[PDB]
């Protein structure tokens, strides 16, 4: 790996009061938008329910920030 | 001293390629997942 970029990150994101954690990747803040991607290659993906997980509330996670989570149910319904 | 200082923030590419900077806690959280304990456990028990 070589040429890189600076991004802002977050341990977790808070949505509906719940603490959402990433699966295999890390949360990344680009030019005014949050995505999720693998550490070894910057390829940003939309943050969706199925690509993250939730456990515990937004209570004890240090540095947790507010965000939204996409749920296919909405356009599917 | 240089090695230790480096690894403290440099992470996985430290001895492989270009230096990167990763927040300490983030690095640790990953290494825990690397063992087989769900990542969130570290944050919740970060103090302990
Ligand atoms: C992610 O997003 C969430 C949601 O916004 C943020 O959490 C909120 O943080 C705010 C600020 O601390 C909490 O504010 C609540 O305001 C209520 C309204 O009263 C205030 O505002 C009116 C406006 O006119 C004033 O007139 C009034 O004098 C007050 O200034 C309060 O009632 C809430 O009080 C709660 O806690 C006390 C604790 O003893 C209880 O007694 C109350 O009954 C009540 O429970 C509170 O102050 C807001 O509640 C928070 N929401 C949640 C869900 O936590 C996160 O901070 C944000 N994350 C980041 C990183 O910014
Ligand atoms: C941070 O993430 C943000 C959210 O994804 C990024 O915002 C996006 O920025 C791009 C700019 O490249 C906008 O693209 C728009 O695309 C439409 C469609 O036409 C274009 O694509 C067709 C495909 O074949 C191509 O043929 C055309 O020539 C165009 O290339 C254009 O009409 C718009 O003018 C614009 O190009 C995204 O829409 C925009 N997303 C949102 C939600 O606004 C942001 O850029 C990212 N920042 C960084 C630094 O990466
Ligand atoms: C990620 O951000 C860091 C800083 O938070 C970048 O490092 C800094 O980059 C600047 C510009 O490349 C370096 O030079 C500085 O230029 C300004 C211009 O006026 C000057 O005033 C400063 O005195 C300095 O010369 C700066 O030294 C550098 N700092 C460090 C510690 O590296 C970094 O390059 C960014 N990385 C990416 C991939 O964008």
């Amino acid at each position: 790996p070589s040429q890189e970029r600076n991004f802002t990150t977050a341990p977790a994101i808070c949505h509906e009061g719940k603490a959402y954690f990433p699966r295999e990747g890390v949360f990344v803040f680009n030019g005014t938008s949050w995505f999720i991607t693998q550490r070894n290659f910057f390829s940003p993906q939309i943050i969706t329910t199925d690509n993250t997980f939730v456990s515990g509330n937004c209570d004890v996670v240090i540095g947790i920030i507010n965000n939204t989570v996409y749920d296919p149910l909405q356009p599917e319904l | 001293a240089a090695l230790v200082s480096g690894t403290a923030t440099a992470g996985w590419t430290f001895g492989a390629g270009a230096a990167l900077q990763i927040p300490f806690a983030m690095q640790m959280a990953y290494r825990f997942n690397g063992i087989g304990v769900t990542q969130n456990v570290l944050y919740e028990n970060q103090k302990q």
